[PDB]
């Protein structure tokens, strides 16, 4: 543990020298001249081990690594070199590991508003790998976030930045982290839901994730994409333009097909989405009737899973109370 | 979506 203690001292000393340069306004400190990259690389690697993490927390490892990432972003911005990119990647990975399951660490990092702004800015880095790392941090922070953390996550603009980021990522690994963070954020409040729906192209993109073809034989993208959609579907139900985006990217039929998934996550998401979209709109009701939605939702009403049971029943009630004019034996 | 370690 005194290797760890030594590396953290290196990082704190470097930060202090950066803070002195900032407050002066001594040349501008350069992380390369203080061998910062190796120091954070090693800490990042130790952060994967549970015992080493606990040692690291006694030394305020989270605080110090966050302070380093923050000060480097402030000093050099996104007009930074590969040394800086690398440093931020390794710092970001450590922050991901240190925030995982850790109530105190999540609260500390979300209280660091400057650091939070720095993190969000990194979603436009030239390194898509760095975007994935930062989205992994934001995912942990948005999971079981307290009231102050929810407030800071929203006020630093993480939702719009993550949704915009999602539209530009190429790799499935980046998309998974980005969509997972958005799924967590989309449950926090109604403003987060509105901010997602307001990004041009987001609703169509999200519908596209419902039929994602994973190379890695997993459902992660479909689950998160569908979870985001279920969370924002309350507002989509109020906006005819947004409903139309869903219709013309084949959202309704795909949601009915999700009701057969082995993933209870996929089934629950789809039931929740169908619950909200089956309300009021007679043309969406008729479309669902015509696709056999009634018997499909009826098959799920005795689920042990509380949300599948309630959602499937609620959707069914909406349809049964609004049998289309054409069905009435006819006419 | 939950939380996870870096991967």
């Amino acid at each position: 543990h005194h290797h760890m203690l030594h590396l953290l001292e290196q990082i704190r000393a470097y930060c202090e020298t950066c803070w002195e340069w900032q407050e002066a306004h001594n040349p501008m400190p350069a992380p390369v001249e203080h061998q910062i990259c190796p120091a954070v690389c090693v800490l990042m690697k130790l952060s994967f081990d549970e015992e080493h993490r606990h040692a690291m927390n006694e030394l305020g490892g989270l605080q110090a690594i966050a302070e380093l990432l923050q000060v480097d972003c402030e000093m050099y911005g996104l007009t930074n070199d590969h040394y800086s990119i690398t440093l931020r990647r390794y710092a970001g990975m450590a922050l991901t590991n240190l925030t995982f399951g850790d109530v105190a660490n999540k609260a500390t990092l979300c209280s660091m508003k400057g650091c939070m702004r720095a993190l969000v800015a990194q979603l436009k880095s030239e390194s898509e790998d760095l975007q994935q790392v930062i989205a992994s941090v934001l995912r942990n922070l948005s999971w079981r976030a307290d009231v102050n953390s929810k407030k800071t996550l929203r006020e630093v603009g993480s939702v719009k930045a993550l949704m915009e980021c999602a539209l530009e990522v190429k790799k499935e690994s980046t998309l998974k982290s980005v969509l997972s963070a958005l799924w967590n954020l989309s449950a926090h409040c109604t403003e987060n839901k509105a901010d997602i729906c307001a990004v041009d192209g987001a609703l169509a993109f999200l519908v596209g994730t419902l039929t994602y073809r994973s190379q890695t034989n997993t459902l992660a993208i479909i689950e998160s994409g569908g979870g985001i959609l279920r969370n924002v579907s309350s507002l989509i139900a109020t906006n005819e333009d947004h409903r139309q985006i869903l219709r013309e990217n084949n959202c309704l039929q795909t949601l009915l097909q999700h009701l057969k998934s082995h993933s209870l996550t996929i089934v629950s998401n789809a039931c929740g989405t169908l619950w909200n979209l089956s309300a009021r709109n007679p043309k969406d009701q008729e479309a669902l009737w015509d696709m056999g939605a009634v018997s499909m939702l009826k098959n799920l009403i005795h689920s042990k899973h509380k949300m599948i049971a309630m959602g499937s029943a609620a959707a069914l009630r909406n349809l049964m109370a609004n049998r289309p004019a054409k069905y009435k034996d006819a006419n | 979506a939950g939380e996870a370690a870096y991967e």
